[PDB]
């Protein structure tokens, strides 16, 4: 078993859908 | 495709101050005018590479067409660029220009994410090219496009 990595552009991404 | 009744007139309005005489186009040396009033000195050939990248129909000159379809693109570019400097600003807790491990950990702490050192420390090397432990503007720039 191992743990997914989250990449650079979904950070980015997640950021550009919690804002107004 | 947006182009609104003002939004043409500012184009109009922007390809004015190229073209000095009103002729309809903009030529090497009127470019040469205006990229002096900003502060630059450009050669005859660099004017050239300039036009020449704009100029679609290869006539010589720049007609508005041309001009907006290229700034138009280059609007977008910089609205795009604009949005990256923003998360890098807002990433980039202590601003002191690059993204550390522990920013890292923190941002995505914030955005509901609880990570190890271990893991952010894998971000951050994924992204580190120049390999000073941490992320600055362009490699993360380079991780969006
Ligand atoms: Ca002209
Ligand atoms: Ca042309
Ligand atoms: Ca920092
Ligand atoms: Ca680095």
């Amino acid at each position: 078993h191992s743990m997914q990595a989250l990449s650079w552009r979904k950070l980015y991404l997640s950021r550009a859908k919690l804002k107004a | 495709d947006q182009l609104t009744e003002e939004q043409i007139a500012e184009f109009k309005e922007a390809f004015s101050l190229f073209d000095k005489d009103g002729d309809g186009t903009i030529t090497t040396k009127e470019l040469g005018t205006v990229m002096r009033s900003l502060g630059q000195n450009p050669t005859e050939a660099e004017l050239q590479d300039m036009i020449n990248e704009v100029d679609a129909d290869g006539n010589g000159t720049i007609d508005f067409p041309e001009f907006l379809t290229m700034m138009a693109r280059k609007m977008k570019d910089t609205d795009s660029e604009e949005e990256i400097r923003e998360a890098f600003r807002v990433f980039d807790k202590d601003g002191n220009g690059y993204i550390s491990a522990a920013e890292l950990r923190h941002v995505m702490t914030n955005l509901g994410e609880k990570l190890t050192d271990e893991e952010v420390d894998e971000m951050i090397r994924e992204a580190d090219i120049d390999g000073d432990g941490q992320v600055n503007y362009e490699e993360f720039v380079q991780m969006m496009t």
